[PDB]
Order: structure tokens, then sequence, then C-alpha cells
């Protein structure tokens, strides 16, 4: 039978991205289902092995998937991961693209913490979006995991904590829908951008769509300009109209961080915790789904 | 608009 690593049976393709395809797999040793990421060896962009190193650097952190095997086999670089549950985009669609405020706030608290953990390990993620957060399986079904480190990079030296240098004139990295304003402006990403993107993710969950989503264009050149033009022309107070002020406060705080500033993650969690209590919610892990 | 882009 077809097995990567002599050990993982290849199953159906369950996802695609710029940095490889993802397949279901089965560990023949245990019958454990896994996720198998494949990257063609003849790729412009040797990346998967770097992503695997970052996963190894983050192992043991709460909400970080476990890497089971990496290696080269045939025409592919292979990374085998623990299989997680549905993504938040999956669950959003499952819930008919409506999440309650309670579910949004339960998710926000964990997502801020996942991003903080990555930053604590000296990396920025650079591709924060609903598809890249997955719920755990079974017992860990209440835990939000973060995936996809294919665009991640160090923002500071591990020993000296010297921050990487500021630059402009950069081409867009990440996804147009959730990228920070500064990314659209060509500015080097830093910690603040991961958190701004999360702010757009949270308003997406509240609204069902973002105002710069689904714009008519033709070229990809012109489409990203359309998005960058809309995102900038929509004030945060307009974006967040009809929702608690904490969401605007969150976004304004992220936009006000300087390039090398350390975010106050505890402040941002407490904005939403305070709202959670005001609403009378209990942190009982009853999500909408 | 949802494609992962590289620098």
């Amino acid at each position: 039978e077809l097995r990567v690593g002599n050990r993982y049976r290849l199953g159906r393709k369950i996802g695609s991205g710029s940095f490889g395809d993802i397949y279901l797999g089965t560990d023949i040793a245990a019958g454990e289902e896994v996720a198998i990421k494949l990257e063609c060896v003849k790729t412009k962009h040797p990346q998967l092995h770097i992503e695997s190193k970052i996963y190894k650097m983050m192992q043991g952190g709460v909400g970080i998937p476990t890497i089971r095997w990496c290696g080269a086999e045939g025409d592919y670089n292979v990374m085998v991961m623990e299989l997680l549950g549905p993504s938040l985009e999956d669950l959003f669609n499952f819930c008919s693209r409506k999440f309650s405020l309670k579910t949004v706030l339960l998710l926000a608290d964990q997502m801020i913490s996942r991003i903080e953990y990555i930053h604590s390990k000296n990396f920025i993620h650079r591709d924060v979006k609903p598809d890249n957060f997955l719920m755990g399986l079974g017992k860990k079904g209440n835990l939000v995991y973060i995936i996809d480190f294919g665009l991640a990079k160090k923002y500071r030296d591990a020993r000296t904590h010297q921050h990487i240098p500021y630059r402009e004139n950069k081409n867009l990295t990440g996804t147009a829908r959730y990228a920070s304003i500064n990314t659209h402006l060509g500015i080097e990403q830093s910690r603040r951008d991961d958190l701004e993107s999360l702010g757009y993710v949270l308003m997406y969950f509240n609204l069902g769509s973002l105002p710069w989503q689904g714009l008519k264009a033709a070229t990809k050149r012109q489409k990203y300009e359309r998005i960058s033009e809309k995102k900038m022309s929509t004030p945060i107070e307009v974006l967040c109209k009809g929702y608690p002020s904490e969401f605007a406060t969150y976004l304004n705080f992220c936009r006000s961080l300087r390039f090398d500033d350390k975010p106050d993650y505890s402040y941002l969690r407490q904005l939403f915790r305070n709202l959670f209590h005001r609403q009378g919610f209990s942190y009982d892990y009853v999500f909408d789904w | 608009s949802v494609a992962s882009l590289t620098s």
C-alpha cells in the first residue's frame, strides 16, 4: 500500500495551499489518523522543512500540534502531523456563518494566548486567519490550536532579543482578506500585525463577512488594490458598528503599536474578559456548535 | 483574497 515514512497510509486530499497539499493519513502502527503535508521537491520555495523546524521549536506549547515525522520520500518533502478537528472556518460555515458573542469571546481569549505563545518563542506567524485555527479532538475539543507556520519567521534574536529591522516596499505576505493595514502598505511585519489580523478575524466572525470581501476586479494586481483601498477607507468605528466597543478598542490598540513594541496581551485579553462578564456569560466551553 | 501569499 502507499505509505509515507513506511508507516502512514495516504488518504484523501483534505486541503491545499501555496506551500503544499494536505492529506488524511493513517498510522499503521496505531490506527491513529494523522495529517500529511506534502511539498514537491522541485519547488521554487523549499519551505516545508523550515516549517517543520518551527513546529519542533514550539512543541509542548498549549495548542501547538505535535509533529510525528518529517523526511524526504520520492518526489516530496513530507511532514506528518497529529490530526486536529475542524477549523474555525469549518465550524463557522457549519454554524451558518453566525457565531454568538459568547463563542467569539471564548475564541478570542485562546487565540490571543496562542499568538502570545508564538511571539514568546521569537516568531511571528504572518498568516492569522480562521482556516489556521483548529479545535482539538475529543477530549481537547475545547482547545483552540494554531497551525500553518509556512510564512512564520523570527522577529528577534533568540539570545539578544534584538528586533529585526524595519523596512518598507515589501510585497504582500499572508492573505489579503485578513492582512494588517501596514502589510498592505508594504511595511515589514511584526508582532502587532498578527494581532491586528486577529482583530479582523473576530469582526469577521461577528459580521459573517468583511466589507472588503467579495469585491469585483479582474487582475490579482487590481484585486489586492481594491481590498487595500476598501480596508483603509473603512474606519474602525464603521467596521465595528453594531458590536461592543471592545472590538474597536482592540483594533485601535493594535494599530497604535509601534513596529518593535511588545503588545500588552493581558490588556487585550482583559478587554474581552470584562465584556464576557458584563454579558453574564460563564466560561463553560459551550460553543455554538 | 484568501490565498496565502509569500513575500
